[PDB]
């Protein structure tokens, strides 16, 4: 879990 | 101490969490449970259905005297224990809520039976063709089918809602042990500013961000405290913080405590209170000089947050580390927030910093994800909608390779209103 | 009349919001602005910032004196207008919040600065170095910047929340016309019914439902009139209804009206209230025996809605029906409930007929849509969840190709309540 | 807009 966002990167998996 | 601890968003959200405590527990009618979470199991007392009950509108019949010719003695009432017995050739009227009686055990629909015979008709029956060979218990909801006497229906950490108030009512646990809620006290400090009902003079503004956070804080329910103004003084700050350290469990202050100005707070938060300033800045956009810190005062914990005096960063840091430590504090197990997949429906350039804006989350026809508009850049850039922010667009720190995100691509958004 | 008229759950949807009247206005404090629509445009009657002002931690500075060597002439003081005229060769002292001084044009943040000299030091800088050539109007946020006198900042129609309360606070809107809330009125009818207080008696159960409805309807935060258990008979279902038709807007019941009653309560809105009742059945699962009906009275329109005695069916309709025809009631311009995309976590068979069960969002990390774990069909098999239900799954019609749904396949979920 | 559910199928577009 983080409260800081992520990637559209991390989003492929 | 000195220029206080710079903290990351993340290190700064488990601190919060870890240093907040939960609170005890009271009992309350169960009519006032909305949002509370259960400090006890919740079993019950009785069998429900506490009789046999029909399942359908139709005939409690014996299942033995097969689809015969019969005479209806009789109609099963809700509300009322049945007194006859039915015996061989004859059947009871009986509606979906209704007892079955003491000789029947099954119930025929209507669309499986015709009136024979009525009555002249004063409105009555008197004889049905059964066209069915029932099965014995065939639509009957026997004793104890929903809920079983002593079973545990609500446990100790549920959050509840409309449906598990009904539920109590359902068993008959009208008082129930729950953990208290938070009372959470706001003020704003800063000599420039003026009560929303004042008009303007010379270098002064008007307070917004403790109405903002008031209401923040009473959306989810939680009883708070207006502390007001205080001047940015020692002397003001230090008894402003009493009074909400004697009435409240969480006390909220905005304003000037920035690179510049951190000081008179800090320094009574430290030296006066003798509160412990777990950090003082955080690694994001906005709110970096944001405050979290803890007074343990006779065997009791109280929580303080020092939010910055920017409207937006005043409001997002409200919706990321005071929020969560009040779910927490009113019991709730997984107090985080819940984070969502939408597509931006902008291009937004990346700060190195984690950056987070208020945004209006809507679906469309069809479509999987939903769309964050972001609109919590706010003041001279303000594109009205009939809609309130209910998310925070969480844009990632910028990177070597990703340096701004584009239309459609999709990102984490914090839902921090109802959708 | 007679077996009355059996509607679709598209058809009865639009109808109860065509037969809504939107409620007047009155005039609130602007702190109890949350949830409510404003009835007026807002205009600002201030420039923000009302003095130019300082965006950085630096100095007011003049852009022709260049990065030289500069006099401290004192500091500007957040509320307070500035005295002194910076002349050239001089400097003053500033905070992001600060008003520029009457000579300056520029604001040169700290960063771009070195202390030259101090007074000894009692706290205090006397010549700072100016490192850089600024631009003129650097960093300085000018008079009207964020809002400007006499423009619009809150348009008719937007429904309030947080951030829109602390706007009306930093234009010194503080009294607002809005639409006023509905009040609504619960009651439930049913002779097998007893007050949740109470145990139990031979053939009969505690009423959930008026706990359970009345709880959903405040969770949106509309005022409530509890009317109790009316017994199921013409005299007692009138003089009930005539005192929800004198106390509120809207009249809701439950109990008892399926193919087998709705009798008694359909013939006292049709002969004694002279009600117009819209449809009594709607092909749907589960609420079949829903019925809507209106009152015009006294120039006045009342609307009524006999829900099923079901507990699922009850909670299912009101959010169905109920709760967007108090969100048109209360002004906001789309009542319509907010539909997402989900996952099943089972496989389903479908019905004939559109099914609705109450469910529970998940949202799990990295996915695109949550997944929605269907509880709805309480009572005899639940297996408990901390967590409320939040949705409610909207399953299709059965079809010749689809009989089933399976795990993991995309559906609709209705948001009921926050995520 | 409709409150009745859609099918899976209805998804493909």
């Amino acid at each position: 879990f983080s409260i800081v966002g992520s990637l559209p990167r991390d989003f492929e998996l | 101490m000195s220029p206080f601890p710079l903290t990351s968003m993340d290190k700064a959200f488990i601190t919060v969490l870890e240093m907040t405590p939960v609170l005890g527990t009271e009992i309350i009618n169960y009519r006032d449970g909305m949002g509370r979470v259960l400090a006890q199991d919740v079993y019950a007392k009785d069998n429900l259905p506490p009789f046999p009950a029909s399942v359908k509108d139709g005939y409690a019949v014996r299942a033995a005297d097969g689809p015969g010719d019969r005479f209806i003695i009789g109609e099963s009432q809700a509300g009322e224990q049945p007194t006859q017995t039915v015996m061989p050739g004859q059947v009871m009227r009986v509606t979906t809520g209704a007892p079955i009686p003491c000789g029947a055990d099954a119930v025929v629909q209507v669309e499986d039976t015709e009136l024979i015979r009525e009555s002249d008709d004063g409105t009555e029956e008197l004889e049905v063709r059964i066209l069915v060979q029932a099965r014995p218990g065939q639509d009957i909801r026997p004793i104890g089918h929903d809920i079983k006497r002593g079973e545990c229906v609500l446990a100790k950490g549920t959050h509840m809602g409309p449906s598990e108030i009904g539920l109590l009512a359902t068993v008959g646990v009208t008082e129930v042990e729950v953990n208290k809620f938070p009372v959470v006290a706001v003020m704003s400090t800063g000599n420039e500013l003026l009560n929303p009902e004042d008009d303007l003079l010379p270098g002064k503004i008007r307070d917004s961000n403790r109405s903002t956070l008031l209401a923040t804080i009473q959306e989810h329910g939680y009883p708070t405290i207006n502390l007001g103004i205080v001047g940015d003084n020692p002397d003001d700050l230090l008894n402003a913080l009493n009074e909400g350290i004697s009435r409240a469990d969480v006390i909220i202050t905005s304003g000037g405590v920035s690179m510049g100005e951190k000081d008179y707070l800090k320094q009574v938060l430290d030296i006066d209170l003798h509160a412990q300033i777990h950090f003082g800045r955080v690694f994001m956009k906005p709110g970096l000089p944001t405050t979290f810190a803890t007074l343990d005062i006779d065997g009791v914990r109280k929580i303080i947050f020092a939010l910055p005096g920017n409207p937006v960063s005043a409001v997002v840091t409200c919706n990321l580390f005071v929020v969560p430590a009040l779910r927490k504090m009113q019991g709730i197990l997984d107090p985080r927030p819940t984070i969502i997949k939408a597509r931006l429906s902008c291009d937004v350039k990346l700060d190195p910093r984690p950056e987070y804006h208020r945004c209006i989350l809507t679906w469309h026809h069809q479509e999987p994800l939903p769309w964050a508009q972001s609109t919590g850049n706010q003041m001279s850039s303000r594109l009205m909608s009939m809609r309130s922010a209910n998310g925070l667009l969480m844009l990632p720190p910028k990177t070597e390779q990703y340096v701004e995100l584009h239309k459609g691509e999709v990102v984490d958004v914090m839902v921090i209103g109802r959708l």
